[PDB]
RNA sequence: CUCUUAAGGUAGCCAAUGGAUUAACGAGAUUCCCACUGUCCCUAUCUA
């Protein structure tokens, strides 16, 4: 589940392979993070890595500072745009993706994230939930 | 700083290292091929075969290169311990004797796979590539020395204490059989032994305390004896060294009762010719064994 | 050392309140709060915590703890009750109300 | 389900929700605020020449103008004009929170109504000025 | 009064757990470690809860209260809002609140008597909060940091705001709380002092990783111990100049 | 733990109580263990197993006759000691290597139909000041990778050998053809520079250079290896 | 031995050196330990705050391009060792705009350590992107090394093509014992050997473009009865203290292959005068790279879909223009003695 | 007998211009960007 998360994750619907690009949620001056690796990945033949709501992705910064460009950094994934089962009952998807930029160990680059933060990433990494002013 | 070197990778000897690396190429790389195939296969093999011994060579030295600390660039103070317990002259001939084999494996592999780009015949291509790897096998076994002293040296420096020397200290100085390691015991957990024979202690051994929510390192040192530089000793100078590089509080012990077997104007002569030693350092003198005799009632 | 000034003083200053109205803010600690005893982990006569009876019956991933043991209900017999939540398409929360 | 209907409101292709321009054409802060922007390099014509009521950057003032001449920016003030739809209206239709729903549709009549229709009068009279 | 643990190798215990003076709220996933440690100093003299809110384990992220009333978001379900009230006494008052801003731990730093609020809260939430929680309500940011329950930790006897916070800030915040403040890290150089720990008049919990200097300056900004007041700054001065 | 911690250890507390006796049992079973790794393991490891045991068995006589040796009991300057170190050729017939071995056929054209060109397979000396003609007037090709220009010489007097630069080909045994294409194959006489030896006439010339016999196959090889005509 | 040094059977008890006394020994000491101290404040400026820093955050920088590698590749260098060893004269073609920054240092050496009957001079082209006086300073300064001529490559409006010709005339006369003598033309790619070549030759016999590795191949051109002529695909030697920045700057790799040339814009702003930018764009006004590129972008019509200037676009088109030459600037030449 | 390093401070003299770095055109050959998409992840379904 990668280092610094809190406990075990149950499987999420798969929405950002390698390649995608999403918009950026915490106020570091980053815009936009294209997704060039997903932490934790398997590996099968032909099969792109993706990453879904909460995963630990490294991205690197297309829009923004151009000291946060041409680096790769980590990156979780706060929201996503494909639909997924909540085991309370409900499918549901955001508007758009959107993920922070972190360290190894989980932790905001930023000081705080913009718009809604899935329940799930919020409670696999203690950080984002610290940050996130909007649960949900 | 780094202030321990004990993940350095187990350094093989000459004849282990050539038996390593030559039976890995043997196992990882195809074995057989027949001289009724294209010369291009030929070739290739062959090439493959010297390229990957190549790199098996240089990349155990590589290994070997990384691992050991730049005497050089360290700290003076653990420059000069280094020194004192491996022979600074002999360290870095070791290591450069390393990378010049390192070198010479290069240029022979180099060589030789251009040479097989003009093999005829699986017979010749069979002798180019025997002769690459018999000329990696003398520049190997040409490293005997070295590697069997590189090796002791890795395992003797792997458990050497660490010592921060920009923290807070306390060293403890003085004769033998004073009380330094009795009282580095009860001020701290270290498990340096206490026994009434000179020089039961060999080399710097290091404790740890919390004083008002702040941790000080305590280092108790070898026996110093009251001789001139020219006749000092590396176990005596393990104890100068410290003395000298680590801006401290030092706490030079004096036993009374004379049952260290050194006389009080012995130990204040050796106060006083240790005395240049501690210029810009906490100096304070410790009377210990005061349960036998006291300061009071002396002469 | 000149450089190691303003930061240690922005890190050692302790700001102060001053009045700013007559109204009297007093810390809050209960009766019962400070007549407990000391917990003693080495002690034959200590209360019986919640992981010791989890390591007794099931251990750590076993135990079942019963959330509803804790409640303050005016009947103790109403503690294992389950609350109805569906009838007939409408929740029964939205219409539970005193009077 | 079809390419067109697909292609247009796709989740990422999504635009500003009635509601949403509602609550900023209410208060006179919000206009202004909208009015005068920062100028900003990924937004059409600078950031400026923002149509509130459809959400909607113009390049030119001349491209904002014949937008306001326009049958879609008078459609959209068509829809904005009554109460916006929130999670309440469903619900009291479903029979549920009518209270609050009959409590906000009397503050939306007596209070945000006249100011909002105020506000936006004030807005296409400085849109006919500056244009 | 300050004690260390962690919460499943976790360090960050006001993300896990809610302290007020008068109850404790602690998450219900796996041992009873957490629950236990919390018991080893509470007893039986005030309720220790399990709960969830909204299915997660982010209580102290999620919900704010003191010792008269409890705030929870509104996605918290009808069965955790009733099993909140059922394991509560009456003298505290539980409220479901409305407001966009559902991290109310996040945005909400209050204690007995005073409150620090996300400037960008509804009214209707801030009345609501004045109502509950019965406090004096302030629209405020930790020297220009939004988030104020999670970048500040707050009792009625002192409180601890991030070390980034200038010496100003510092003084206008003590005087709009009326409580001594001081600017320090929790968790060996974490800046989230009110993600990291909770705190009342007589007791506080942090990670394991809490270090002595911050051990002994949370101690003397809580006043936490008999001999513990706000004023031994002078006495751990040297400490703290060696620390920083 | 600092410096011996695990000899402390040993004098603190000891080792195993079974230490002794399991490892007197097991150097016990050692000489069982031996020759059921003789007799069991196959291919390379038997063999090397077996050149081992011949290595250990030779040099155990050798330490045995040293003991033995044991038990029954140049004329240099004061300077020099305490420190170490027919006029036929010594390869009169080599094997002779015909023009299709020697020259390799390169083939020129779209549809390779042409076939005038010839590459030199063996090693060779260019000389100094060597340009390589123009690609269209270029019949013969000699392959820098093969061109040498040092060959370790040795000395039969003092026994010792040295890097020597090549100064010319003097003789290739196989054809003139090859001698003064500068072919080394073995067998062919070469001149070398000889001035790092200090070889003085007995009129007192400096001595720089003089013949060596090629002893080797520097194509098979990859290096020159000459003897010094004395 | 190692072993008397250290190990089980070691006889050192003794330093080699002993110091004088512990007042020479505390000195020492001090003085170590002072320049211990100064040489880490000096890393501490640079290594720390760069290198250092970024694992802590796991920040990593970007995989290095491989279009910067080009004219570093076995092939190119296998033709152009083929060329050396098949020339009797050997010309380095220099930039007249950046003559050492084109220099092939490594190569000069070589010539002059292993074959050093081949005749190396210099010639230094695209005078004609250079003031009078620059292009006659550095004729000047690299005359003292080896024989330079100044050069303006064109079929039809060149200079110094009788010059060349005459010195080649000259080279065949001297080795006149060889039926002919061949001339390798070496450098950095874009230079213009092949336009040298064509313009010796008054024939478009050598294919010429902008676009570095046009040439791939060595061609044999016959200048005269006695003289031949050898086309040699450009090369980029390696090395560390030349940048990225600066392979792009000397002309060396593709701009459409390169991830973000708007951080390379900078380098354009501090290569060249303002007046002559804005002369070049008919643009003013700008503050900043960003500014340049968006204020260039609008004017030009360069907008993306939405309203975007297209920066990477207008970027990739600067810097274009600044290696083909249609903004003027150089490299200032030594001062004089 | 002799030959080449005199040119100098970001655009010169010398004869609008100092040009083939040639506009326009092209089922000519090549590289890149935006948009776009079942080319792909990863395949599913419908009609004749
Ligand atoms: N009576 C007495 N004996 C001591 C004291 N300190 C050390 N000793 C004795 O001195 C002997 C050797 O002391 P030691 O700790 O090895 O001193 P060191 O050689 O300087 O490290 C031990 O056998 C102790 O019994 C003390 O304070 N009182
Ligand atoms: N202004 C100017 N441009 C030149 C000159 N010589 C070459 N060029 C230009 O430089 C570009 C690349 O030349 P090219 O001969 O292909 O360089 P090469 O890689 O060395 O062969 C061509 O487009 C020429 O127009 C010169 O003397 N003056
Ligand atoms: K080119
Ligand atoms: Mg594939
Ligand atoms: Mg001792
Ligand atoms: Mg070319
Ligand atoms: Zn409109």
């Amino acid at each position: 589940s990668g280092n610094g998360a809190q406990g075990t994750k149950f499987r999420i619907s798969l929405g950002l392979p390698v390649g995608a690009i999403m918009n950026c949620a915490d106020n570091s001056g980053a815009r936009n993070l294209y997704i060039i690796a997903v932490k934790g990945s398997g590996s099968r033949l032909n099969r792109l890595p993706a990453a879904s709501l909460g995963d630990m992705v490294m991205a690197t910064v297309k829009k923004g500072k151009p000291e946060l460009r041409k680096k790769v950094m980590p990156a979780i994934v706060v929201r996503q745009a494909k639909s997924w089962r909540r085991r309370d009952g409900v499918f549901l998807y955001f508007e758009d993706n959107a993920g922070v930029i972190a360290n190894p160990k989980g932790e905001m680059k930023g000081s705080a994230i913009t718009g809604p933060v899935g329940k799930e990433c919020a409670d696999l990494w203690p950080r984002v939930a610290s940050n996130s002013g909007v649960v949900v | 700083m780094q202030l321990s070197w004990k993940d350095i990778p187990t350094v093989a000897p000459a004849n282990d290292l050539l038996d390593i690396v030559l039976n890995r190429t043997q196992r990882k790389t195809p074995t057989v091929i027949r001289p009724g195939f294209k010369i291009t296969r030929i070739r290739a093999f062959y090439m493959r075969k010297v390229k990957y011994t190549g790199e098996g060579f240089v990349e155990k030295f590589e290994d070997i290169l990384k691992g050991f600390p730049n005497i050089n660039d360290v700290h003076p103070f653990h420059r000069d311990l280094m020194d004192t317990l491996y022979e600074k002259n002999h360290y870095k001939i070791s290591l450069a004797a390393i990378s010049r084999a390192k070198s010479l494996v290069e240029q022979v592999a180099r060589d030789y796979v251009r040479l097989l780009k003009f093999g005829q015949s699986l017979f010749q291509c069979k002798q180019l590539k025997r002769a690459a790897l018999g000329r990696m096998a003398t520049i190997v076994k040409k490293l005997r020395d070295p590697l069997a002293y590189l090796e002791q040296v890795r395992q003797h420096i792997g458990r050497l204490p660490s010592i921060d020397p920009n923290t807070r200290t306390l060293l403890i100085c003085g004769y033998p059989n004073v009380g330094k390691s009795s009282f580095l015991r009860c001020i701290t957990k270290s498990d340096v032994d206490v026994q009434p024979y000179a020089f039961t202690t060999k080399s710097l051994y290091v404790g740890h305390f919390d004083y008002k929510y702040l941790r000080f390192q305590a280092i108790d040192t070898p026996g110093i004896l009251d001789r001139p530089t020219e006749e000092m000793n590396n176990i005596e100078m393990q104890s100068i060294y410290a003395i000298a590089h680590l801006r401290s509080c030092v706490l030079y012990f004096m036993d009374l009762s004379e049952q260290c077997g050194f006389t009080i104007e012995a130990q204040v002569k050796l106060f006083h010719s240790i005395k240049p030693l501690f210029a810009n350092k906490s100096v304070m003198v410790v009377i210990n064994k005061t349960d036998i005799i006291r300061p009071e009632d002396l002469d | 050392s000149q450089s190691r000034i303003n930061n240690v003083l922005n890190k050692i200053h302790v700001a102060q309140p001053q009045a700013r109205d007559d109204v009297k803010r007093t810390p809050f600690i209960p009766e019962s709060v400070k007549n407990l005893k000391k917990y003693d982990p080495e002690d034959p006569n200590r209360r019986k915590l919640a992981r010791d009876i989890e390591a007794e019956n099931g251990g750590a991933g076993v135990f079942n703890v019963n959330l509803k043991d804790k409640y303050l209900l005016e009947d103790d017999e109403w503690k294992n009750d389950i609350m109805p939540e569906i009838l007939d398409g409408k929740n029964v929360y939205d219409f539970l109300d005193p009077e | 389900m079809g390419r067109y209907s697909v292609k247009r409101y796709k989740t990422k292709r999504r635009t500003r929700d009635l509601d949403l321009i509602y609550n900023d054409l209410s208060t006179k802060e919000s206009v202004q605020k909208l009015l005068n922007q920062p100028l900003d390099e990924t937004k059409p014509g600078l950031g400026q020449h923002y149509c509130i009521h459809c959400a909607k950057y113009m390049e030119t003032a001349i491209a904002l103008k014949t937008h306001l001449k326009g049958k879609v920016h008078k459609r959209r003030v068509k829809e904005l004009r009554g109460v916006p739809y929130t999670q309440e209206v469903s619900d009291a239709a479903a029979g549920y929170n009518l209270n609050k729903f009959l409590n906000r549709v009397q503050e939306i009549t007596q209070s945000v109504g006249p100011e909002k229709e105020s506000n936006e009068a004030l807005l296409k009279e400085h849109l006919d000025s500056t244009l | 009064m300050a004690t260390r643990t962690q919460f499943e190798n976790s360090n960050e215990i006001g993300v896990f757990s809610k302290l007020t003076n008068t109850y404790c709220l602690v998450a219900v996933g796996g041992s009873e470690n957490f629950y236990s440690a919390f018991e080893a100093e509470l007893g039986d003299a005030i309720p220790i809860v399990h709960t969830t809110i909204a299915g997660t384990r982010i209580i102290g992220r999620m919900t704010a209260g003191n010792r008269r009333g409890l705030l929870v978001p509104t996605q918290t379900t009808d069965q955790e809002l009733q099993h909140l009230r059922n394991s509560l006494p009456d003298s505290v008052k539980i409220q479901r609140v409305e407001e966009r801003l559902s991290a109310l731990g996040n945005v909400i730093c209050c204690n007995d008597y005073v409150a620090l609020v996300h400037p960008d809260i509804d009214r209707e939430t801030e009345e609501l909060i004045s109502d509950v929680l019965g406090v004096e309500v302030f629209r405020q940011t930790i020297s220009g940091n939004i988030l104020v329950g999670s970048y500040c930790s707050l009792s009625n006897q002192g409180g601890l705001v991030h070390p980034q916070t200038s010496v100003q800030d510092q003084e206008e915040l003590s005087s709009l709380l009326q409580v001594p403040l001081v600017a320090g890290t929790v968790n060996r150089g974490s800046s989230v002092v009110g993600a990291g720990m909770v705190v009342n008049d007589y007791l506080a919990v942090t990670g394991l990783d809490t270090t002595a200097p911050e051990l002994s300056v949370i101690e003397s900004i809580f006043r936490l111990q008999d001999a513990q007041p706000e004023s031994i700054s002078g006495n751990l001065r040297d400490t703290l100049i060696e620390t920083y | 733990p600092q410096n011996d911690y695990i000899e402390r250890h040993i004098k603190q507390h000891g080792k195993r109580l079974d230490h002794e006796e399991r490892k007197r049992k097991r150097e016990a079973r050692e000489s069982h263990k031996i020759s059921e790794r003789a007799q069991k393991l196959t291919g390379w490891k038997g063999k090397q197993f077996a050149k081992k045991r011949y290595a250990e068995k030779v040099s155990m006589r050798k330490k045995i006759k040293a003991h033995e040796q044991s038990k029954v009991k140049d004329a240099l300057p004061t300077y020099l000691l305490d420190r170490e170190q027919k006029f036929s050729v010594p390869l009169p017939k080599v094997r002779g290597i015909s023009e299709e071995e020697m020259f390799k056929v390169i083939k020129t054209g779209k549809s390779r139909s042409k076939s005038w060109k010839r590459m030199i397979t063996k090693h060779t000396f260019v000389g100094e000041g060597f340009t390589r003609r123009p690609v269209k007037m270029e019949r013969i090709i000699r392959p820098s990778a093969l061109r040498q220009k040092k060959a370790n010489v040795t000395h039969p007097e003092l026994g010792v050998t040295v890097f020597l630069p090549i100064l010319a080909v003097k003789k290739n045994p196989q054809s003139p053809m090859y001698t003064q294409l500068g072919v080394l194959t073995k067998g062919t006489i070469i001149e070398v520079n000889v001035s790092e030896l200090g070889m003085v006439t007995a009129g007192g010339k400096v001595v720089w250079g003089k013949y060596a016999q090629v002893t080797n196959e520097p194509d098979r090889d990859g290096c020159v290896n000459a003897v010094l005509l004395v | 031995s190692y072993a008397d040094a250290f190990g089980p059977k070691a006889q050192r008890k003794r330093p080699r050196l002993a110091a004088s006394n512990l007042e020479d020994l505390v000195k020492a000491t001090n003085e170590d330990i002072t320049k211990y101290e100064e040489k880490q404040v000096l890393d501490a400026t640079l290594g720390l705050m760069g290198n250092q820093e970024d694992k802590e955050n796991g920040w990593t920088s970007a995989a290095k391009e491989a279009i910067f590698s080009k004219g570093q590749s076995k092939r190119i260098w296998n033709e152009l060792y083929k060329v050396i060893d098949s020339s009797d004269v050997v010309i380095h073609v220099l930039d007249a705009r950046d003559p050492l920054g084109t220099r092939c240092k490594s190569v000069e050496e070589y010539m002059k350590k292993e074959t050093p009957h081949k005749h190396l001079i210099y010639v230094l082209n695209k005078c004609d992107l250079v003031p009078t006086w620059v292009a006659a300073a550095w004729v000047k300064h690299l005359s003292k090394e080896r024989p330079t001529l100044a050069f303006h490559a064109s079929i039809t409006n060149s200079f110094g093509k009788g010059s060349l010709i005459q010195l080649l005339r000259q080279f065949s006369q001297l080795h006149t014992d060889r039926k002919q003598i061949s001339v390798g033309f070496i450098g950095y790619p874009n230079t213009g050997k092949s336009s040298i070549i064509n313009t010796l030759r008054k024939k478009k016999v050598c294919q010429v473009a902008p676009i570095p590795g046009e040439t791939k191949v060595w061609q044999y051109i016959t200048l005269m009865k006695r003289i031949f002529l050898i086309d040699c695909p450009g090369i980029v030697p390696p090395s560390s203290k030349d940048s990225e920045e600066d392979i792009l700057f000397r002309g060396v790799v593709r701009v459409e292959h390169v991830t973000h040339p708007e951080q390379y814009i900078p380098g354009v702003l501090k290569r060249c005068q303002v007046k002559h930018l804005e002369r070049t764009y008919e643009i003013s006004g700008w503050k900043d790279a960003t500014e340049f590129i968006e204020i260039l972008a609008r004017k030009q019509g360069r907008l993306l879909k939405g309203g975007e200037p297209d920066e990477s676009g207008v970027s990739k088109q600067i810097l274009n223009d600044f290696n083909r030459g249609k903004i003027p600037w150089f490299v200032l030449p030594p001062e004089k003695e």
